[PDB]
């Protein structure tokens, strides 16, 4: 056993990324080993549609994506099929039919910090909802008022990003959190990720 | 339902100094409140946004602090035009609930008042009822308490009382004192006297008509 | 920005009313709105709120199956209605403005507006009877005296009372009505003047009450 997919890249990262502007890993074409991914002992949700938990190895699957974005521990119950929130309507959103595994870990002692973290970002509002699978950067001032706003946000001009106040004193919600979602496809091409023998 | 409890109530603002109004919560709400401000006959200010950010426009003198339950507007360097009606809100769980109330007074020396007295009018006489006012002038603290007396019998019923707001010019008060009878029973008693107690005088004052 | 309610007033118990609130120089079509209420010497009491598109809609548990919110974009307008009034509804409604645009999950409120009175009352409307207060000899004080007319007994709260066509407005002082036992107000207005000007000039109360179109002007009678 030689070739091994890239698991530690997606779950230990140095930091994560926004919860708007999200990442996606597509991993095809090596061995896949899920017995690496209890490193993470206190997992805090490991929540498993249309798979079962345990039996991960059994089947060889064409490619699976890696979704990971860092919210707010009050926020985590909004990563499920068919559920509607801040999050789901404007920053992420899951198919109302899923299949893979979603991973949350608490992380309060990398990512708050004295005097408050302003790195994690996310979007108040926006004209239509998010799709399933849909990222969106976009950042123009709306303007409500009558007068422009001319690139400058101020009274009826309103800038669509917020961030998060992450600092080490905090409740069990409104402190940080990771997560991973693992999304296994197959479709035609033949399969080239599966465990090792 | 999330009770909120805003104090103190009232207060006396010197021209100087600082003031510090206190909201507090029953529950655990982190940073789900603002803090408005409206002077009478007016609507609303939209003072302070998310108990720590100060909103545009506004003058730099507000402040505001706290995170959990405790929370604490601060003004400092107080002026004339700072006396308004200031209240905390929570918007975190249905249904919103705001918290108490809070008036601000500017405080200037004791001033002694005025006691003027006016008797009942003949048309008053020909309907049928009788009418006594007293009306105190120009003094600054409203402690200020008046007393019914006829035939040196107190009355503590059938008497009302009004007083105005506070003067934006000089920061004085004013008050009424009435007390409404029958005509047959004004006929009887010849008497009448209204007698008033204020910290801004050094003796009681009693000011009487008799007829 | 702007926002003005209308549609306040009298109403006997258990009967029906409707309020309007418009607004202007903003897009009244992508934000959420708030009805609010004030009694009388009680701290402010949250209502209804309704959201930007209208699906929406929340109440509060004392005035659920009673009132009922709406909204009309095209017009820029916010209705409230209201039934089977009962007696602790006298209080002053305000309309507000939720801070964030196209937002479905922040509940807060940035602009008001001046609000409206509704008195739910089954009684009738007078109009009222005014009376001077003559100075007497008591009544004068380091050259100044002090006179006044009593507006006495109506329903319609709002009364305005001006002296001299408004040219005197200096030293006189209107204090608020007050309810009696009857239950109908009644208030006093009292101006001082010099001494040496009494009897020589001319002071009138112009007593003007709207709904009940009552014309009565009393001049200043010393005795």
């Amino acid at each position: 056993i030689t070739n091994l997919c890239p698991f530690d890249e997606v779950f230990n990262a140095t930091r994560f990324a926004s919860v708007y502007a999200w990442n996606r890993k597509r991993i095809s074409n090596c061995v896949a080993d899920y017995s690496v991914l209890y490193n993470f002992a206190p997992f805090f949700a490991f929540k498993c549609y249309g798979v079962s938990p345990t039996k991960l190895n059994d089947l060889c699957f064409t490619n699976v994506y890696a979704d990971s974005f860092v919210i707010r521990g009050n926020e985590v119950s909004q990563i499920a099929p068919g559920q509607t929130g801040n999050i789901a309507d404007y920053n992420y959103k899951l198919p109302d039919d899923f299949t893979g595994c979603v991973i949350a870990w608490n992380s309060n002692k990398l990512d708050s910090k004295v005097g408050g973290n302003y790195n994690y970002l996310y979007r108040l509002f926006r004209k239509s909802n998010l799709k399933p699978f849909e990222r969106d950067i976009s950042t123009e001032i709306y303007q409500a008022g009558n007068k422009p706003c001319n690139g400058v946000a101020g009274f009826n001009c309103y800038f669509p990003l917020r961030s998060y106040g992450f600092r080490p004193t905090y409740g069990v919600g409104h402190q940080p959190y990771r997560v991973v979602v693992l999304s296994f496809e197959l479709l035609h091409a033949p399969a080239t990720v599966c465990g090792p023998k | 339902e999330i009770v909120m409890t805003q104090s103190p109530a009232f207060m006396s603002a010197t021209p100087g100094d600082k003031v510090n109004i206190s909201c507090k919560a029953s529950q655990d709400i982190a940073d789900d409140m603002n803090w408005y401000q409206q002077k009478p006959g007016e609507a609303a200010i939209f003072i302070i946004q998310e108990a720590t950010t100060l909103v545009p426009g506004i003058s730099p003198r507000f402040s505001g602090s706290g995170y959990g339950t405790d929370f604490t507007l601060t003004i400092n360097n107080i002026e004339s035009e700072d006396a308004a009606y200031y209240f905390c809100l929570q918007h975190d769980n249905f249904p919103l609930t705001f918290g108490g109330g809070t008036k601000v007074e500017i405080k200037r020396t004791v001033a002694a008042p005025s006691v003027f007295i006016f008797p009942p009018s003949d048309e008053q006489l020909k309907s049928g009822t009788a009418s006594v006012v007293c009306l105190l002038n120009n003094f600054y603290p409203r402690e200020a308490k008046v007393q019914w007396k006829v035939d040196n019998a107190l009355q503590s019923g059938n008497s009302q009382e009004s007083v105005t707001e506070q003067d934006s010019k000089d920061s004085t008060y004013s008050l009424s004192s009435t007390l409404t009878l029958s005509k047959a029973d004004y006929e009887k008693h010849k008497v009448y006297a209204c007698e008033v107690t204020h910290q801004g005088l050094s003796s009681p004052v009693t000011k009487s008509f008799n007829r | 920005v702007q926002l003005v309610e209308s549609g306040g007033g009298v109403v006997q118990p258990g009967r029906s009313l409707r309020l309007s609130c418009a607004a202007s120089e903003f897009t009244f079509s992508s934000f959420a709105m708030h009805w609010v209420r004030q009694a009388p010497g009680k701290g402010l009491e949250w209502v209804a709120l309704i959201s930007y598109d209208g699906s929406n809609k929340y109440y509060a548990d004392s005035v659920k199956g009673r009132f009922t919110i709406s909204r009309d974009n095209s017009k820029n307008t916010l209705y409230l209605q209201m039934n089977s009034l009962r007696a602790e509804d006298t209080a002053v409604y305000y309309c507000a403005r939720v801070s964030y645009p196209l937002t479905k999950y922040y509940y807060g409120m940035d602009v008001w507006g001046q609000g409206t009175t509704v008195t739910v009352s089954s009684a009738s409307t007078k109009g009222p009877s005014v009376f001077p207060l003559a100075p007497s000899s008591k009544s004068t004080s380091g050259g100044t005296a002090a006179l006044g007319c009593l507006v006495k007994d109506y329903f319609p709260e709002p009364v305005t009372v001006s002296w001299n066509s408004g040219a005197l407005t200096s030293g006189v002082h209107t204090f608020p009505a007050v309810l009696q036992s009857s239950g109908l107000y009644s208030l006093s207005s009292v101006v001082t003047v010099p001494s040496s000007s009494l009897g020589t000039q001319t002071y009138i109360c112009n007593v003007n009450h709207k709904p009940s179109n009552t014309k009565v002007d009393k001049k200043v009678e010393p005795k």
